[PDB]
């Protein structure tokens, strides 16, 4: 107990010393021989209309051609982004939905929200209509997000300090991940699909394993809860957007934050983040009706996609990197490039 | 009680596990990130725009 | 310059748009009410007497209005991570119980209800959102007061063991917390457990909110 | 999935007749419907087309004006009404299904068909009407056209169908390269505008019949002459 | 197009600069107000609803009327008989078109409000329909005098205020004005009655609506009565029998000043506008 606390403090000090020792330089002190990108002029090419309420999430398909979007009127919609044509419209059972996902094979979609279950739908039937294939239950608090691993495994997080890995075909949890203290907000699968990352409403994030159940790493430093999270492509980085009006860049090997992303004229909290392919554009929403485009290696810009009349809640890029989609509380989706 | 003892032991073990990891000089991390940012530059359609002819969205 | 198949795709998309608009127009007619209260505050008796896991929805109809009432108290989390989801509702129905004036929880249940009401009524998401306040268990309150005055929890009270004086003093002590009197408003009621007046009162408060919103909408 | 047609028989010169088709096992009110026909010993011929929502209709120039096509969704039925029939209109008639959205597969399920007896567009041809083959032989078939099919949006509206002796046709290759569901992977097809080739590897039994090629670039729809593998 | 005609008319009726300075100053004031209102409307992301588009339309019509009246003032005087008939006809038509467009915009706003508060939008085809209707009818009515409606063929059928405008034109236009005024009054009275009746039946400063209705209607009528009265008299008097008509220049100055108070009567009773006009 008390001796265990002493050991914990000693290990904490050793971890701090190890983190500080490797700090022979700072990213900004080395990344100061770089030409800034300058202005990024973007414009709306399409304007996807048809929702009649706030929009809470979207997600791109792996072909770079189809979209899925979820709104609080109780609707999932699938869009052709080359013509603004609707391919499917799916009605939900409850209208308190807060997340989406698109299957990497195009066969399935998933959704969830304030009803403590995750619903999985099959798109390609011989009968010519979309119908539910699974409903997963077992969580005790609300549901924040869910990302397919393949056609038969899905990982979910809930505002209970726990996450889970589910085997779709059977309907029984295969492993659970516990150790937080507050709600969990968002997680991003790795490109290689062998780990994941989880941020909780206590200004704490973690790097989590998949088949063991045991967390590999922890990270702190923000002042308040974390609103969004994602994963820089190379496999060992990720950027946090928090509700204390800040972004920061965490790396796994250095075991400490390197660079911060803030501006005094901003007093709001970020509702969603995302990266660009090469790593030279970090896109982030805000509650001040904008959708900024920061430069990752410099912390020296914000190119604004000022087209909305309300808070930007969701934004994302493609796999070929030729577009960007954004959705906000004004019920419109916009495509930029 | 026993539960608090178990919590303390678990925290100690997790901290020990996290400490037992090799560290990387921040310079090498910066070099790797900058290298990856340099490698895929030509294939970033929104940093170097695609000419209208090959554009899918006009 | 469309081929034979793109025109069929476009026809399909227009069909989908037609159905979406029909559904939205049908769904733009209903009223949404958020229901709140403290532990054992008696929201259960309000849900019951009117003949009507996660969130629990109930719904009903009254005089050509379709009400959806959402109970979210079945969750134990941090309150601040939801209310954005509810900033559109018409009104908030807040229930407290009168008989619990001198039941110490430390300090009393009424102090807990005062803290809760003060927290909710001045939240930043609810500036135009009105509150309908229910005070329950008046009979047992009067029976208790006959021997134990409000001085136990309201030492500054000036009246004696009189039902009207104590009840009015408590009512004003709660209706004082409205710090946005120029945009928000507070309604107050006494649970008529044997009467139907409760639903009519909800109807009246909702209609007032509707009329005020329509006047604000058109500049007039 | 199931489509069943009825209403055939004999009709003397003049008069009229109505054919009906009942569908079961799918969402009838999301599909468009075609009526197709075949002469006793010749190739196929398209007859008419009705769309989903009844907002579009097409006929064949050959006999336009005498044929009416209608549908009824609440009861899931399709009707064709014909009048003043001639001797030229002795043939068998099929009903066909098709659904268009980005990535679908039209013409996949074919009905069974009924027999009826009476007392400036694109051309396409098969090189040969017969070919001798043996098991284990790599077979290929050809088709020719009079104009490019490659529309400037990237598609190529060539289709390949197969009819075995005593059965209905069965979609093999849609849009010139894509395999329908349920087809063994030993089939394939390709080609360059106006000259196309299908190819069957490792010929087995039940691969003997008649092979057809069709185009879907612009109404009217034109079939081929029909090729036969003899074995 | 012989200018001699013009001269004879101005002799038949009896027609043949501080005031102008004051009037042009008034016009500049009106222009400033209307442009301020336009700029405040079209640059606040919460002010992108149909009602604010109607308000902007009204402001634009007021601006056009002010500019037209200024231009007409600058070119009066002796120049009145140094022009060709077509140019003078155009000079009159511009004023008339703007003056009709203002009232049509007011009626559009009244109709939109009345619809919103009925059991029909309780809880954008009509938008373009109404704007197109107002502008098109204004232009169509304005341009008659070129298309045959004039009394150059008979100086006996000419008026006194406008000695080349057949009396039927004046009578028709005044009838249009009377109809529009009656319609607007009826609409606003009914809106107030509806709100009072609805809010009068609930049991547990009720309206304080009369303020805006009184302000609007009183200002409108008090500003537009004189010119209407004067033209109705003009169509009823004989040539060189009434001398008041030689004073009309001081009456029109009211009918245009009405376009300078609307950006206040439709901006000061609205709370959100009042908040947004801290810094135009
Ligand atoms: C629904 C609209 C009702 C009708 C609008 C009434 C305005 C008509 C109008 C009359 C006269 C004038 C021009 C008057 C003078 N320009 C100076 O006042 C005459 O000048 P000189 O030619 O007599 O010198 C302009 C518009």
């Amino acid at each position: 107990l008390d001796q265990l606390r002493q050991e914990a403090e000693q290990l904490k000090n050793q971890i701090r010393d190890a983190r500080k020792a490797c700090a022979d330089a700072t990213l900004s002190q080395i990344t100061n021989n770089i030409d800034p990108v300058g202005r990024i002029q973007m414009r709306t090419r399409r304007t996807l209309r048809g929702h009649l309420a706030k929009i809470y999430a979207m997600h791109w398909g792996t072909d770079s051609r189809l979209l899925v979007s979820a709104s609080q009127d109780g609707k999932l919609i699938i869009w052709d982004s080359y013509t603004t044509n609707k391919v499917h419209a799916i009605p939900l059972r409850s209208s308190w939905v807060m997340t989406c996902a698109y299957a990497p094979s195009g066969n399935y979609v998933a959704c969830g929200g304030l009803d403590n279950i995750c619903s999985i739908y099959n798109l390609k039937t011989r009968e010519g209509n979309v119908r539910v294939s699974r409903e997963l239950a077992g969580h005790t608090g609300y549901l924040s997000c869910c990302r397919f691993l393949d056609d038969n495994q899905i990982v979910t997080s809930s505002g209970d300090t726990t996450c889970a890995l589910w085997d779709i075909e059977t309907g029984q949890q295969t492993t659970t991940f516990t150790g937080h203290t507050g709600d969990v907000m968002s997680l991003s699968l790795a490109p290689d699909t062998r780990l994941f990352v989880s941020g909780a409403c206590d200004a704490s994030a973690k790097l989590w394993d998949v088949r063991e159940g045991m967390c590999r790493q922890t990270f702190t430093g923000h002042e308040s809860d974390i609103n969004a999270i994602c994963f820089f492509p190379n496999g060992n980085a990720f950027a946090t957007g928090s509700d204390d009006a800040t972004c920061r860049l965490f790396d796994l090997r250095a075991d400490q934050e390197l660079m911060t992303y803030s501006h005094d004229n901003i007093i709001c909290g970020i509702t969603s983040v995302s990266f660009s392919k090469s790593g030279r554009l970090l896109l982030a929403g805000y509650d001040d009706f904008n959708c900024n485009v920061w430069d990752a290696l410099k912390a020296d810009r914000a190119g604004v996609l000022a087209g909305h009349d309300n808070r930007v809640s969701c934004l994302g890029v493609t796999d070929d990197g030729m577009a960007v989609a954004t959705g906000s509380w004004d019920s419109f989706l916009k495509i930029w490039n | 009680n026993t539960a608090s003892i178990a919590q303390a032991r678990k925290l100690v073990e997790q901290l020990k596990m996290e400490a037992n990891i090799d560290r990387i000089k921040v310079s090498k991390a910066a070099a790797d990130l900058m290298a990856y940012c340099e490698a895929h530059a030509k294939e970033d359609p929104l940093l170097t725009p695609v000419p209208a002819s090959e554009n899918p969205f006009r | 310059t469309l081929s034979a198949e793109d025109k069929a795709a476009v026809e399909r998309s227009k069909m989908i748009d037609r159905n979406l608009r029909e559904d939205g127009e049908k769904a733009a007619r209903e009223v949404k009410l958020l229901l709140l209260g403290a532990g054992e505050s008696g929201k259960s008796t309000i849900v019951k007497q009117m003949k009507i896991t996660g969130i629990v929805e109930t719904h009903f109809t009254f005089k050509d209005l379709h009400f959806k009432m959402f109970d979210v108290g079945a969750q134990r989390s941090e309150r601040k991570k939801w209310i954005h989801c509810f900033e559109g509702v018409t009104a908030i129905i807040f229930c407290v119980a009168l008989s619990d004036y001198d039941l110490v929880l430390a300090m009393n249940r009424m102090h807990e209800s005062m803290k809760l009401f003060d927290s909710i009524c001045n939240n930043k998401w609810f500036t135009d959102t009105s509150i309908i306040l229910f005070l329950n268990k008046k009979d047992l309150f009067e029976e208790k007061i006959k021997k134990s005055p409000l001085t136990i929890c309201y030492p500054e009270y000036a009246g004696s063991n009189t039902y009207e004086e104590a009840a009015a003093y408590i009512q004003c002590q709660f209706e004082d917390l409205n710090k946005r009197k120029d945009t928000k408003e507070i309604y107050t009621h006494f649970t008529c457990s044997t009467d139907t007046k409760n639903v009519q009162f909800v109807f009246d408060a909702v209609t007032d909110v509707i009329i005020k919103n329509n006047l604000k909408d058109c500049g007039l | 999935v199931q489509l069943v047609e009825s209403g055939g028989g004999l009709v003397q010169p003049g008069g009229s007749r109505k054919l009906s088709c009942s569908a079961s096992g799918f969402a009838f009110s999301s599909f468009g419907m075609h009526w197709v026909r075949q002469a006793p010993e010749k190739g196929l011929e398209w007859v008419a087309y009705i769309s989903s929502g009844s907002g579009t209709i097409y006929y064949a120039d050959t006999v336009k004006g005498r044929f009416t096509i209608s549908r009824d969704d609440p009861k899931n039925t399709l009707f064709l009404q014909m009048t003043s029939l001639r001797s030229e209109d002795t043939a068998m008639y099929y009903c066909v299904r098709s659904i268009y959205y980005y990535g679908s597969s039209p013409f996949d399920f074919w009905g069974q068909g009924t027999t009826l007896t009476v007392s400036s567009d694109i051309v396409m041809t098969q090189a040969t009407s017969s070919v001798p083959v043996t098991p284990g032989e790599s077979v290929s078939i050809s088709c020719r056209s009079s104009k490019s099919l490659l529309h400037s949006n990237g598609n190529t509206y060539l289709y390949w169908f197969l009819q075995r002796p005593g059965q209905s046709p069965q979609l093999l290759i849609y849009r010139m390269s894509n395999l329908a569901s349920g087809v063994p992977d030993r089939f394939s097809g390709s080609g360059s505008g106006t000259a196309f080739t299908l190819t069957i590897s490792r010929l087995e039994a039940e691969d003997v019949g008649v092979y057809y090629c069709m185009q879907h670039l612009e109404y009217p729809l034109t079939f081929g002459a029909g090729t036969k593998l003899e074995l | 197009v012989n200018y001699d005609i013009i001269v004879r008319h101005y002799n038949y009726t009896g027609k043949l600069k501080l005031t102008s300075v004051v009037f042009i100053l008034i016009c500049c004031f009106i222009i400033l107000e209307n442009i301020f209102v336009l700029l405040t409307i079209w640059k606040t992301k919460k002010f992108h609803r149909p009602m604010y588009y109607f308000i902007g339309n009204l402001a634009l019509s007021d601006l056009l009327a002010g500019v037209a009246y200024t231009a007409n003032l600058l070119l009066s005087g002796a120049t009145t008989y140094k022009l060709t008939p077509a140019q003078w006809f155009l000079r009159e038509g511009s004023m008339f078109v703007a003056l009709s467009a203002s009232v049509w915009s007011l009626l559009a706003i009244a109709i939109e409000r009345y619809i919103t508060m009925l059991k029909m939008k309780l809880h954008n085809f009509r938008l373009f329909l109404l704007i197109s209707a107002c502008w098109v009818i204004s232009l169509i009515l304005g341009g008659l005098p070129i298309m045959g409606w004039n009394c150059i063929s008979a100086l006996s059928s000419c008026s006194t205020v406008l000695p080349l405008y057949h009396k039927h034109y004046i009578l028709f236009c005044t009838t249009v004005f009377t109809l529009l005024l009656l319609s607007i009054v009826i609409l606003y009275c009914r809106i107030y009655s509806l709100v009072r009746t609805r809010s009068r039946r609930l049991t547990f400063k009720s309206l304080a609506l009369l303020k805006t209705v009184i302000i609007v209607l009183s200002v409108f009528i008090a500003c537009w009565a004189p010119l209407f009265i004067l033209l109705l008299l003009d169509v009823g008097c004989k040539v060189k029998t009434c001398d008041i008509l030689f004073r009309a220049e001081y009456f029109l100055v009211l009918a245009v000043l009405n376009s300078g108070t609307n950006p206040i009567i439709y901006t000061l009773t609205n709370k959100e506008m009042r908040r947004a006009f801290i810094r135009i």
